[PDB]
């Protein structure tokens, strides 16, 4: 019987709070498919092998054949739309200065690498190395080559590093990276001095977390499984469409020329209409399955386009949207037929439990915290912020008054300092 | 006496070149890890033919040098005979009263002419056409057939139109051989880059092979 | 005509398919024996129908028109082949089955039939491929006082399987009586002689039958029609015929290591990919004749009737002319610059109009390049703002059609 | 080119014109006019021809309903997005980047349109950058001061 | 056929006997005994549901 997880009776009490003494910056990788191979199939060349004796029968079904090419053309055109909706969100091709003075954070594995013949980053080359019949069928090229998609994921990242939120809202406004990250800490409800007082530690946690992404992507075969699955499904669908040309459908043979080379017209037409009937249902099945499968790719391209806008061009407040924790920032990497997001996140760590109270009595007034919580270590009472243990002396600045001591359940007696 | 056949007895199922492909085929094959009967030449009993025979031998200077196939074998019906004398291969269908055990002494309905090693053959008679495949290899195990793989190549196909239910080998006289029976099975065959068959799966051996 | 309009808007339209037409027809057969059908059809005496005679026919060239043109035959029914086509075909072997039979009973010599000849004398497979030839043989096979040399099986325990044969004269049992090898009440000899006399009516007269079974396979053919071979052609689009394998493509020498017994070669998806020439014994790779599509690239006809054409996936040697990765592009002034995409072509190529009187084709611009002025103590702050109104349009519903399926299909 | 609504009109019109055209086709019968088979062939002679029409007219109507079930699923995916933009952009003020026009969103107004909706998204865009020197903190009497 | 016949303004050229619909069926006719041109329209406007 499967286990749902470790069981945990968390230590709730009406006057106990836990506050983290420390933090982890974590980086986690999210992978989304964005497009699929632009196949097309000439319905006449597939069904009739391009033989006139068969094509003049296929006209008896009328416009059945042109609407299969209409459907596959609509599926093929939207692959270029899906790729544009995700990557082409940036209006100008931003680039970083030659010096990499980003406050101790090390983007060298994330940014472009002109050693390579296509200017993909180090991690984009891990992604591109891990992702892995000629008669009716045809494969069209994409509109954006991988060298152009890599220029978008370069601009859509040089803007983030040099200018933060701002290059989504209008023209890029430069800000120092150590200050960009301070207003991202300020956005998750952690007071910005927590970054500046810990900046070396925070940059070491970030650089070490990016290092572990090289190892995960270099070692593990299932890591890009969502992209490889989209490649495998389209290959299995084409293999089925092609193997169905060998099927007999109740004719004297499955080879159309070997019917025509053995039988006279009025005898051959009766056999050829069995092949036309089966080959037309074989192709209608493929086009119906591709119209459904293309809707799954479009729904993923629309998600990838909103993770691009809300996570990369912003600072998301939506829980688990941009990775598991209090999201700070995200970086796009291109991948074959997909996008990869590196979600930089604050995770609270090293919890400690304290006594707490809703309000504090002084001169019969009740005082409530403006920001954060009251806590005690036994002998004394302090204010702290919620997401990191920074205790402060209680004053008439960090608290606000309402009402009086008789009203509030669990109020406690401590002197509030008038500075 | 008995031995495990291991993966022996694969042959090219048709006269078509293929390469770098996992082809699947249904035909008379010797089953993988089948239990096959071992004989020493110090005898040649009459044996059933069933649906077809895998035959193999190991002798220092070739003692096995021919076979009789048919139902009576003694030529009181059209009896197929194959012999080789190290100058020619000689093949006959005959009703003349030749001997009941015609060892090689050191109606003519059809006629045709053309432990140091392991010699392998497959005999099958679909549509009454008698097909022969073979291989020769330097492998030196005395007791069992050698665990490993090789594909038997078609030598001969005789359109004799004739019934067989029994066979008997012929010995050089003035050393051992093995016999196993083909069964109708589905196989998956691995054609290499140079078109040699270099591996196979018996799709009904066990659940893992059926998965493959 | 593709758009059913006299005006067409700016775009790229897949109008037509293009393929290279074959230049010449190549015929190849073994350089091999005008076939001994005369030794069957003109034999002095034919077998009894219970004991039919089979001749293997092989290693020969056969002009079947010598048979099917002749007035000498009363019936020429054929299945899985049409007889006028036999001169174009090739076969592994042929089997000719021959006998005398009573003229009424000839209707039983076809696939799917039942009756005492089909049941107990000679059974065809119901998936036969072959021709049945029959003729009245009264002056050959009838005689004064009756010809008793020809017989049929009246009785058997069980019906014949396809091409089964049975010689036995042992006593048949027609009831509960144990026969013990002798005739009696419900015990009888299993064969009857026809006794053909020339006085008999046409349905009672002797007829001769020959049945041809064709051993059609992808194995090497030993029987063929009289059809003459051509010389060979390489590196060119040709129609071809090797041993009756018709096809179309480009024939090229190749490195494929055919083993000495192998005759044809095949691809991953089981298409014919190579052959060995029946005269030359060289291995020839086959690849299909080039094809793709004809995407026509146009500004709107409300701007200009000037047009460019993309032979989609094709190379320009197979069709100013410019080779894109999307296919061969044909127009004028396909000139080196970059702009935003007007009309897409693929692989980063796009096209657009110049009113200098031409369709450009160019590598697309992604946007203006911008090195942001970053330094570790410089910030940019906006001194002013603009209130911007952005229109977004969304579909919400579509027309509520409904169809009466009976009135659509059957029209009442 | 304001075409998202006219593209839904065009696809539904093109699908019905194709469904009606498919009645003119023979599907291997002697004629595509059902009354001209019944008015020429006697019962069991005609039923063999009429079954070719019924087979092809089922297959072409069943193709239309299948493609309409797929077109309807993308119109519903768009109606769920329009219903979400009504709630989050019109009835509120979105904090979601580029969901609600571009620039920082102030408001939206819904206008009706044939088979659709139009949102006039109002946004604040910052418009005249100037460079300044900047610093994390101010040191004063040895205390570090940070801005609220 | 079956429908409502109404005499109509579709001015046929003298050689034309019929006018046609997108399924190739009749939309209008000339009478075999008169130069009257008739529109043909479907009963209930193509049946109706209940
Ligand atoms: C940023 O990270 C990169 C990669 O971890 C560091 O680059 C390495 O630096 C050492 C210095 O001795 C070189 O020998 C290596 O060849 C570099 N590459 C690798 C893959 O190890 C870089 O030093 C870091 N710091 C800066 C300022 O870029
Ligand atoms: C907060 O947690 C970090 C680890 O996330 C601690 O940093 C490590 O501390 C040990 C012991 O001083 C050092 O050997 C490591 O080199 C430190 N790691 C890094 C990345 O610098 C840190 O000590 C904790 N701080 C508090 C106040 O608990
Ligand atoms: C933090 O949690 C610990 C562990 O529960 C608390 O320690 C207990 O304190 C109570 C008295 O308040 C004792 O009765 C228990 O015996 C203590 N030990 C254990 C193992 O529970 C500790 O008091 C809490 N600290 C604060 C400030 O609330
Ligand atoms: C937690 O409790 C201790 C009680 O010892 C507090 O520390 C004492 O504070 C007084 C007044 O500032 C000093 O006179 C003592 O010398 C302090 N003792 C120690 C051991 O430092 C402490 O302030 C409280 N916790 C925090 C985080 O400040
Ligand atoms: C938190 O819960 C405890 C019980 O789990 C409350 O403790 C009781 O407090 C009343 C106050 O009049 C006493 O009469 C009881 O004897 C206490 N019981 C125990 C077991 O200590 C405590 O008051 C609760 N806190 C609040 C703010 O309501
Ligand atoms: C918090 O302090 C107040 C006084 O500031 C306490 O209230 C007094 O308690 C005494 C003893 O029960 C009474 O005689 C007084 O009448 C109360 N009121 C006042 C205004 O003095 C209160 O009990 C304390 N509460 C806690 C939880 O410590
Ligand atoms: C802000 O500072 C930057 C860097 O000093 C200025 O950018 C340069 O401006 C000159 C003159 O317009 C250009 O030729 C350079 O190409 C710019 N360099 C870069 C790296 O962009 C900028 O003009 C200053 N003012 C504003 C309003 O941004
Ligand atoms: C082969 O089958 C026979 C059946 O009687 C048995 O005696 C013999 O032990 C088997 N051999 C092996 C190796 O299992
Ligand atoms: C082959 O011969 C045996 C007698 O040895 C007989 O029982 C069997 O029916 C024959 N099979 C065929 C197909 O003729
Ligand atoms: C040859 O065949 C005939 C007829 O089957 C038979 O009588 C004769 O005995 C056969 N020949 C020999 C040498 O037995
Ligand atoms: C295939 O052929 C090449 C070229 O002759 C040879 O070097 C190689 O060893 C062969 N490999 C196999 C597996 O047969
Ligand atoms: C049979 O005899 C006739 C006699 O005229 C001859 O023309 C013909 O070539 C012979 N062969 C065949 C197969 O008819
Ligand atoms: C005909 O057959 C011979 C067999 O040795 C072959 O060598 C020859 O090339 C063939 N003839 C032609 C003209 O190719
Ligand atoms: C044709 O061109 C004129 C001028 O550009 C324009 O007014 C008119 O609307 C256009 N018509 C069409 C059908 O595009
Ligand atoms: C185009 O075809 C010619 C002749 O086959 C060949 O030399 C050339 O390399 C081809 N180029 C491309 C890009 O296909
Ligand atoms: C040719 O066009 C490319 C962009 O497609 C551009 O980078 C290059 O500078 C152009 N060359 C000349 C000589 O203008
Ligand atoms: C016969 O038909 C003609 C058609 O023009 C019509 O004018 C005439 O009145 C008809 N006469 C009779 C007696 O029906």
């Amino acid at each position: 019987t499967m286990s749902l997880g470790a069981e945990n009776s968390v230590a709730y009490s009406n006057n106990s709070i836990a506050i983290p003494i420390n933090f982890t910056i974590s980086v986690t990788t999210e992978i989304l498919p964005v497009s699929m191979t632009k196949t097309s199939v000439d319905c006449t060349m597939y069904i009739c092998g391009d033989s006139t004796e068969c094509s003049n029968l296929l006209l008896q079904y009328g416009s059945f054949c042109t609407q299969l090419n209409r459907a596959l053309t609509g599926i093929a055109v939207e692959q270029d739309k899906n790729t544009q909706e995700v990557f082409a969100q940036v209006k100008q091709i931003y680039k970083t200065p030659p010096i990499k003075d980003f406050g101790g954070f090390n983007f060298s594995q994330i940014l472009p690498d002109p050693s390579k013949p296509s200017k993909r980053s180090f991690i984009e080359d891990l992604l591109f190395n891990k992702v892995t019949k000629f008669n009716g069928l045809t494969v069209l090229p994409p509109l954006l080559t991988d060298e152009m998609i890599a220029q978008y994921t370069s601009a859509l990242l040089a803007g983030t590093i040099t200018s933060g939120w701002t290059f989504g809202a209008g023209a890029a406004l430069q800000i120092p990276f150590a200050m960009q990250m301070a207003y991202r800490f300020n956005g998750i409800g952690v007071t910005q001095n927590v970054l500046y007082e810990n900046q070396k530690l925070i940059a070491n946690q970030f650089n070490s977390a990016i290092g572990k992404i090289q190892d995960s992507l270099s070692s593990t075969a299932s890591a890009l499984g969502k992209l490889q699955d989209v490649v495998n499904q389209n290959a299995q669908a084409l293999n089925t469409l092609v193997k169905q040309l060998s099927s007999n459908f109740g004719a004297i043979s499955s080879v159309l020329n070997d019917i025509l080379a053995r039988l006279d017209k009025v005898e051959a037409e009766v056999q050829i209409d069995r092949l036309i009937t089966g080959r037309l249902q074989s192709l209608q099945t493929y086009v119906t399955q591709q119209l459904i499968r293309a809707a799954e790719i479009r729904a993923s391209a629309n998600l990838a386009a909103t993770k691009m806008s809300e996570c990369v061009l912003g600072q998301s407040k939506r829980v688990d949207f941009c990775g598991k924790g209090y999201h700070l920032m995200s970086f796009p990497q291109s991948a074959p037929h997909g996008v990869v997001f590196l979600h930089v996140t604050y995770v609270p760590a090293q919890e400690k439990n304290f006594t707490t109270a809703p309000a504090i009595c002084h001169d019969g007034k009740a005082h409530f915290p403006r920001e954060g919580v009251f806590v005690s270590n036994g002998t004394h009472w302090f204010v702290t912020q919620r997401n990191f243990y920074e205790p402060q002396i209680i004053t008439t600045h960090n608290t606000f008054v309402s009402g009086n001591c008789d009203v509030v359940i669990g109020i406690v007696n401590n002197t509030v300092y008038d500075p | 006496a008995y031995t495990n056949s291991f993966t022996r007895g694969v042959y090219y199922p048709d006269k078509v070149f293929r390469s770098s492909v996992l082809h699947s085929t249904q035909d008379l094959f010797l089953p993988f890890f089948s239990n096959v009967t071992w004989f020493h030449a110090i005898d040649n009993p009459v044996l059933p033919f069933n649906d077809g025979v895998y035959f193999a031998s190991t002798e220092k200077s070739n003692i096995i040098r021919g076979w009789i196939f048919g139902t009576t074998l003694d030529s009181k019906t059209q009896s197929l005979l194959i012999v080789n004398n190290a100058t020619n291969v000689v093949i006959k269908v005959c009703e003349f009263q030749f001997c009941n055990d015609p060892f090689l002494g050191v109606n003519c309905t059809f006629e045709y002419v053309s432990f140091k090693n392991l010699r392998e053959f497959v005999f099958k008679n679909i549509d009454g056409y008698f097909k022969i495949y073979s291989k020769h290899t330097p492998i030196n195990l005395v007791r069992d057939l050698p665990q490993g793989f090789s594909a038997l190549e078609p030598l001969v196909d005789l359109p004799i139109g004739i019934n067989i239910t029994r066979f008997q080998t012929l010995l050089a006289l003035h050393a051992a051989y093995y016999v196993g029976y083909l069964q109708p099975r589905t196989f998956l065959l691995k054609y290499n880059e140079n078109g040699t068959i270099t591996d196979a799966v018996d799709c009904a051996l066990d659940p893992l092979s059926e998965t493959k | 005509c593709t758009l059913k309009s006299f005006t067409v808007e700016k775009g790229i339209y897949q109008t037509s398919n293009f393929r290279v037409q074959p230049t010449e027809s190549i015929v190849r057969f073994p350089n091999i024996n005008l076939c001994p059908f005369g030794e069957v059809f003109n034999a002095t005496r034919f077998a009894s129908v219970y004991a039919w005679n089979r001749k293997r026919i092989s290693n020969c060239v056969a002009d079947y028109s010598v048979l099917y043109n002749s007035a000498s035959f009363s019936t020429f029914k054929c299945y899985g082949v049409s007889p006028t086509k036999l001169n174009d075909l090739c076969f592994t072997n042929v089997y000719a089955d021959s006998f005398v039979i009573r003229g009424d009973e000839v209707r039983q010599i076809a696939p799917g039939q039942t009756g005492k000849i089909a049941d107990y004398n000679y059974k065809l497979p119901d998936d036969f491929t072959g021709c049945v030839i029959a003729w009245n043989s009264n002056n050959l096979d009838s005689k004064v006082g009756g010809n008793y040399n020809y017989l049929y099986r009246l009785f058997r325990k069980s019906n014949l399987k396809p091409f089964e044969r049975d010689i036995s004269t042992e006593i048949y049992q027609a009831g509960s009586t144990p026969c013990n090898g002798v005739e009696g009440f419900n015990c009888y000899f299993p064969l009857q002689s026809y006794g053909f006399q020339p006085t008999y009516g046409v349905g009672y007269q002797p007829y001769r039958v020959v049945v041809l079974s064709f051993e059609l396979l992808h194995a090497p053919a030993t029987v063929c029609g009289p059809k003459k071979s051509t010389n060979l052609v390489k590196n060119k689009c040709v129609n071809f015929n090797f041993n009756g394998l018709t096809g179309t493509g480009v024939l090229t020498e190749s490195n494929k290591k055919f083993l000495p017994f192998q005759q044809f070669g095949r691809d991953i998806d089981d298409t014919t990919d190579a052959v060995r020439d029946p005269q030359t014994l060289e291995i020839l790779d086959i690849t299909p004749c080039s094809f793709g599509g004809v995407s026509v690239i146009t500004p709107g006809t409300n701007t200009s009737n000037q047009v460019a054409v993309l032979y989609q996936g094709v190379n320009c040697t197979e069709v100013n002319v410019f080779q894109t990765r999307a296919g061969c592009l044909i127009g004028a002034e396909h000139v080196n610059n970059s702009y935003e995409c007007d009309i897409p072509i693929g692989a980063g190529i796009c096209a657009s109009y110049q009113t200098s009187q031409s369709i450009i084709a160019y590598t697309m611009s992604l946007g203006a390049e911008n090195s942001v002025a970053y330094s570790n103590n410089s910030i940019a702050i906006p001194i002013n703002f603009t209130i911007s109104v952005t229109t977004e349009i969304l579909p919400v519903s579509m027309t509520k059609t409904s169809v009466d399926c009976t009135m659509y299909i059957c029209g009442d």
